[PDB]
């Protein structure tokens, strides 16, 4: 299984399957796509990786980015599922080097490419935690899963020029170059490349939908529970949290180029165990609007219509924000009163809009117990940070003639302190795209998978691997699901796609609560 | 024929038209006056529904008013000559209690930099009354100390006040004293509360000195007790049973709970709980069972 | 049918009804109940009537109080029936004297007694339109209609003592004295009287359970789309209405007896002719808080609990305010700013409010059409004026154990211009409550009844007077209303009685508006 | 090896970053500059939705510029050494247009005192436009005279603001100005215009001169007259068919529509609308029937 390639001779292996319908896949498990970012290179974008005469045999897999799961994680936006199952994480990330841009490829006449971007939190994370051998062997398509650089070694920025960031989703865009000029010698079609992630991933899903730089390289995206103007989608502190760091580790210079030279030097290890506290909903170092790779704020950019028709399939889970909650009125109150204060700028007017909010999310016809005050707050954080900034973006891209496609998650997986009548929260809808529960429960999820996971796995890696062909996520291959018509989403209708064991069409999701942050929200104040 | 008007010369608070304001506790008196060519019959009636709760004297006196006291009343004259005459008044029965300061730091992990602290002052008084908020001898607002907030929460019908320091500064952790006015309209003077908030301020921790479900036979002595993990302003702890209290049992020392025997009656749960006004109560619960 | 009471003898007359089950009533139209208030008792209370030796023939329709039909009337807060068919209402009225403070009896071992307060807007109407022997004759109940002194002579206040005010009120109490120690003549229970009114006369009844004067006289009440502490319900720029009006008769003494005296002196007819304009959604000559027979504001007398337990049956239809929309977006904007500024007294902060209401009354599932505008705005004045504040009443009342019974009317009757697709406006519950479909359409009525309107009229008859009996809408006698349970109300059910073709018992009707308008829009300036 | 960047000294406007900020008709040009050990290619590419429309010269060029060409544009270098080189630019063309004027008073009965009167004025423009109200010579807001209130209403996406005047008192019968301006952002100077409130001042009444349903033999002469019954500004009247239009049919007065000869393609209806920016038109319609 020896693939040479315009850098290098590649040996893979070939594996079999834990499921008797679905045969074997071939793996590329560490292939460099970029010249490791170590000296100088350091805070600096990726360049085309070395060439190598013999067989590089990249059959395992590849290291981590830097990280630190040592205490102070940000639980509220991380994926459930790796909060939960800390230590299973935390097993695939204990070969970390700052040499850490590789990829892998899980292959099964030129086939579509789906790479995955992993998400989180832009801190953490890794591609080596989604198999995509089973999605691979179901979809007809290569699955790929980079690393890009994370945290502080990714997405330092200084708002100047000596350092503009946005390091990690320049290695993405590198791996979209490496792929655009790749995946043809593996069979795979250069024109029919989709990009897909969760969370933050989404997030750089809909980020390089707006860059110029990935302008010929894939041409349908899909973002899951992701979007580009939620708080903390972008870093608009860039020099506030960099100053914070430099001052960490002795390196404050007043001037932006001598603090960056000197955090070349400290080594990566000293870096990434110091732990820049945020503001509440945001981040510390992440994407920024460097005017380059983003070129102004997304928000701008999708209202100003400066972007390309890529295909995109937008969708929210109907629970996320289960971290959130885990309620007294008091507690109500305080928890509404640190929202605004934290995701409206300490604004006059605070009280209005915090007794408003509160008024809003209270189902007036039982307003005495506090199990719904839980799941007014559930759905609070769920409406602002998920369902409001997906629906305007699928909102803002469609009216530009851009066919997109938006589902709505609800039926979620059974596992500890997970019981199936609660809410499918943030991270739940990965098992099912990546063919989990057709091989069985892994450590990282250990849910207690039933026929009904199985097929609706089925039905969700279906629709993707539809989407990533046609740009239709029904039309290829077509048992809840009897004709049922994932229409399309336009500013008119709106309609969604509603993914659980009961599916159907309907036209307006939340339209109260989208059009109360979307519209109303912004006036006060 | 029949004509009423009742003065209001009794020891009642002054103020610089048909409403009677007393200072709670004092000596109400309302001396109704009639007026018949046949002599009518006088009525002090408090508006109580129904489809002989009346003073049929003169004077309506009561000593001791409290707030259940409060209501409307109003004065009548049957006469058979024409319409009963009939003239009202509402008895506004003032005070002012002891307001009560409690801090809400609303806290998992330390992975934002915020440093959020409430304080929630909450009183009971007839009058609305006016909140003052202090740190040290320092009335405080925003306009002069922007590091805060003050706001009424609503739907808690406007009896609490929250001041919200949103960032500790080194300057937050000093003395806040909430001082709630009536404006002295019954010459009730205003109250006040204070707390220390300190780099230490914590919720209290329990520790149980048995298992969670302690198991006894007849006619043993149990002894459990409550000890305390956490809590800088020094928490107070209280047992109990819930819907059967036990005679035998006995509470020296609010950590110590004491059964000197034990029947199947004494079984059920102990709940000790732990209340500093710093964050939720702590609550251990020792679920004793006797055999049988 | 000859009586004798406390004053004369009193000649009635006995009609059969147009129906095959219902039989014969005794009338007793145009009995005295007061001295006519003629020169100096012209805006004074009322005292007892004179004592006639002979037998006072009262076998035909009392006059009307003064009123004025030709021009400016109050469509908004009339009766729709009352507006659309002004003709068959004018007739009515054609006989009118000062000299009218009469009433009618209708009689089928102590009866119970039900009076009915008409409403309208205080201006106009006469109890002569209600013939109540159709409602005696199906409930075994004598039904009482009185005329109460309208407008100027009926509610003229200067705030002073020179004209305390609401003598149309003292009216009603004067006749409730009256039936109090004659209807034992008739056979009645002076134990068991009941007054129920629609409109402006329920706003009469929920006052009459605030008063003292009206102490011993009745047991229960039923509000009728009508309440106390709506906007019209009480005058509280007396002194400036009646100075206006004075100043229109050439009366402007800057002494309030001395224009009270020059009043006194003025024809009837040249007062009633004269059209003072009040404020918008207001009154200019009504109810006040005269300190006496009102003690003080309702909504503090409610809240504060200085009242009795009289048994209360409060109830509103769908559409109310049928004439307030009789929809551009802009015209949308203009009435809510309009209602913001007259309903809140022109409050800084009313763009706070007024995007807040336009917002909170736009179904977001599609905001193109300007049909959905007119259900909202519907909605809107239905909410604000009628719904809300009932269920405050309710809420207030039921707190302090009074027994309350709430319905919400939900299907109306068919005429031209009020299709049986529309919803019930403003006054046609009374068709049903006075047994109209079971004698024919009057002209007043012009309605297509059916089957399924004379069965629900014999309802609804059924559970006022058994409301009037027991105190409890369906314990004396009990077809769609099977087993249906009238549950109570109070406010932590607050569960109401759905009245119309398909009945239910529900337990928070429009809480999210209800709750919108009471706890959050107060805050709001 | 493939480095640009674009300097943009062409006739645009000044302004006291990444931004070409240009009134529109103005000339547009955008200089790219290549770097290249091999002579890279250049490409002008607006950002236009796609899975040729673009200048390959060193020089984007555009004589006149409208609102539809004030997109995002970037110019690149293709050079087969290294990654291409990307630069972008948000063309931002600036406009304001002129200002409409309606009144708006929202009338049945008079049965309430009221007398209330809006003034919307609406205008297109790039930089969202400044709303100034006068009346007269007299710049005016509640806080000059609080007989007023100004407005912008949401939902309609700031480009409009409405004038309330309340309750008309005799000063309100005046002449009122709209004035916009985009604050002379390209020297853009700002514009304005103007109603006359008066006494008699009321939306527009069509009187027709036929029937709703004219019926019509083939080959008559047809001839409608619409005729004013109401507006005090003088209204101004037109003619519609919908969806076929008519050859013969001519409009020589707003009142007069002529048909000269009817076939069976000329029946429908035909609209005549009275549009004086007081209320809402007026429309009165003249069915027009040819039997058959
Ligand atoms: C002491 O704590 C126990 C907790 O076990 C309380 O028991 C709860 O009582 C409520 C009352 O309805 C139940 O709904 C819960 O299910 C019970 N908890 C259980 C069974 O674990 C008990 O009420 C407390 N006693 C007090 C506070 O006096
Ligand atoms: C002229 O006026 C007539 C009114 O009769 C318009 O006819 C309406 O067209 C709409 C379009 O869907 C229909 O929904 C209505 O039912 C029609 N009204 C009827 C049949 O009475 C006609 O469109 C107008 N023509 C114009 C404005 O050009
Ligand atoms: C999970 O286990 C429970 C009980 O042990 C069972 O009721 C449930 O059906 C299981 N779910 C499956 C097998 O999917
Ligand atoms: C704050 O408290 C910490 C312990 O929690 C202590 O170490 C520190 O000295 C305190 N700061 C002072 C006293 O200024
Ligand atoms: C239990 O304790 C009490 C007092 O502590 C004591 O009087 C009693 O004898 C004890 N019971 C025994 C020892 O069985
Ligand atoms: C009213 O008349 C219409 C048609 O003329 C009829 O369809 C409807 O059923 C009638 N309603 C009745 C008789 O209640
Ligand atoms: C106002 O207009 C009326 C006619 O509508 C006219 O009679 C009156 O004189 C006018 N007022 C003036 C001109 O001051
Ligand atoms: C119709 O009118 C036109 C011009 O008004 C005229 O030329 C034509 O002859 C007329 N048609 C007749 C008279 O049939």
């Amino acid at each position: 299984p020896v693939v040479n390639t315009a850098y290098g001779r590649v040996r893979g292996v070939r594996r079999e399957l834990n499921n008797e319908i679905l045969g074997p896949v071939v793996q590329f498990l560490g292939v460099p796509y970029a010249t490791p970012p170590l000296g100088a290179r350091r805070f600096q974008p990726p360049e085309a990786p070395a060439s190598w005469p013999g067989v590089r045999q990249a059959t395992t897999l590849p290291p981590a980015c830097p990280q630190n799961l040592h205490g102070a994680l940000p639980a509220i936006m991380l994926p459930v599922w790796f909060t939960d199952n800390l230590e299973a994480a935390a097993t695939y990330v204990q070969n970390q080097s700052e040499d850490c841009l590789y990829l892998n490829l899980y292959v099964p006449g030129k086939k579509p490419v789906m790479l995955f971007l992993h998400g989180g939190s832009y801190m953490e994370g890794t591609g080596n935690m989604f198999d995509g051998s089973v999605l691979a062997a179901y979809g007809n398509v290569i699955v790929a899963t980079l690393n890009y650089r994370l945290g502080v070694l990714g997405f330092l920025s200084t708002g100047d020029q000596a350092a503009k960031g946005n390091y990690g989703l320049l290695d993405q865009i590198q791996a979209l170059r490496w792929l655009s000029e790749n995946i043809a010698h593996f069979g795979g079609d250069p024109e029919r490349i989709t990009i897909f992630g969760s969370g933050a991933g989404a997030s750089c899903v809909n980020l390089l939908i707006l860059s110029h730089h990935s302008e010929g390289l894939f041409q349908k995206a899909i973002a899951q529970s992701g979007t580009a103007i939620s708080s903390w989608s972008v870093n608009y502190q860039p020099l506030k949290y960099t100053r914070l760091l430099a001052a960490k580790v002795g390196c404050d210079r007043e001037d932006s180029a001598e603090a960056v030279e000197c955090l070349r030097r400290k080594p990566s290890r000293e870096l990434v165990d110091q732990d820049v506290q945020p503001a509440r909903y945001h981040i510390a170092f992440g994407p920024v609007v460097d005017g380059d790779v983003v070129p102004d704020d997304p928000e701008i950019l999708m209202q100003q219509g400066e972007f390309l028709n890529y295909d995109m399939l937008i969708g929210v889970n109907q629970g996320e924000g289960l971290k959130f909650v885990e309620v007294s009125a008091s507690a109500f109150d305080f928890t509404v009163s640190n929202f605004v204060d934290n995701l409206y700028g300490y604004p006059e007017g605070k009280d209005v809009l915090r007794e408003t909010i509160k008024f809003m999310y209270t189902d007036w016809a039982d307003r005495d117990n506090g199990e719904m005050r839980r799941k007014t707050l559930l759905a609070l954080f769920t409406d602002h940070q998920w369902v409001a900034p997906a629906v305007a973006t699928a909102k803002l891209h469609a009216d530009y003639q851009s066919p997109v496609y938006f589902y709505t998650f609800y039926h979620h997986c059974q596992a500890e302190g997970r019981p199936e009548w609660a809410d499918a929260a943030h991270g739940d809808e990965l098992p099912y795209v990546f063919g989990v529960p057709m091989v069985g429960a892994t450590d990282l999820f250990p849910c207690n998978f039933s026929k009904n996971d199985v097929m609706l796995s089925a039905v969700v890696m279906t629709y993707w691997t539809n989407f990533a062909k046609t740009g239709d996520p029904n039309q290829p291959v077509p048992n809840r699901f009897e004709e049922v018509v994932w229409s399309k989403f336009n500013s008119k209708e709106k309609q969604y796609l509603h993914i659980g064991l009961k599916p159907r069409v309907r036209d307006n999701y939340r339209a109260n609560k989208v059009a109360f942050w979307l519209e109303l929200v912004p006036h006060l104040h | 024929q029949a004509q009423i008007v009742h003065a209001g010369q009794a020891c009642v608070v002054k103020e610089d038209e048909r409403v009677y304001t007393i200072r709670e506790g004092d000596t109400l008196m309302l001396q109704c006056l009639v007026t018949g060519h046949p002599r009518p019959q006088v009525r002090w009636t408090k508006t109580a529904g129904s489809a002989e709760t009346s003073v049929f004297n003169e004077t309506l006196r009561i000593e001791r008013i409290a707030r259940t006291q409060g209501g409307r009343y109003y004065c009548k004259a049957e006469n058979g000559v024409g319409v009963p005459a009939i003239k009202s008044i509402r008895v506004d029965v003032q005070y002012l209690d002891e307001p009560m300061l409690t801090v809400h730091q609303t806290v998992r992990g330390n992975f934002y930099q915020e440093k959020t602290v409430f304080l929630r002052c909450t009183v009971n008084s007839n009058p609305p009354a006016r909140f003052i908020w202090k740190r040290g001898s320092d009335t405080l607002s925003h306009s002069q100390d922007n590091g805060v907030d003050i706001y009424e929460p609503l739907y808690t019908q406007g009896e609490t006040k929250v001041l919200k320091l949103k960032n500790l500064r080194p300057q937050d952790y000093a003395s806040y004293t909430c001082q709630v006015s009536v404006r002295n309209v019954c010459g009730i003077p205003d109250k006040a509360i204070t707390f220390r908030l300190t780099n230490t301020t914590a919720p209290p921790a329990l520790k149980l000195s048995v298992n969670e479900t302690l198991v006894v036979n007849p006619g043993e002595n149990v002894t459990v007790q409550c000890l305390l993990t956490g809590g800088d302003p020094l928490p107070q702890l209280q047992w109990s049973h819930g819907p059967g209290p036990l005679p035998l049992g006995a509470l020296a020392q609010g950590g110590t709970l004491s059964i000197p025997s034990v029947q199947a009656r004494d079984s059920g749960y102990y709940n000790c709980t732990a209340t500093n006004n710093v964050g939720n109560p702590a609550k251990k619960t020792v679920n004793l069972l006797v055999r049988s």
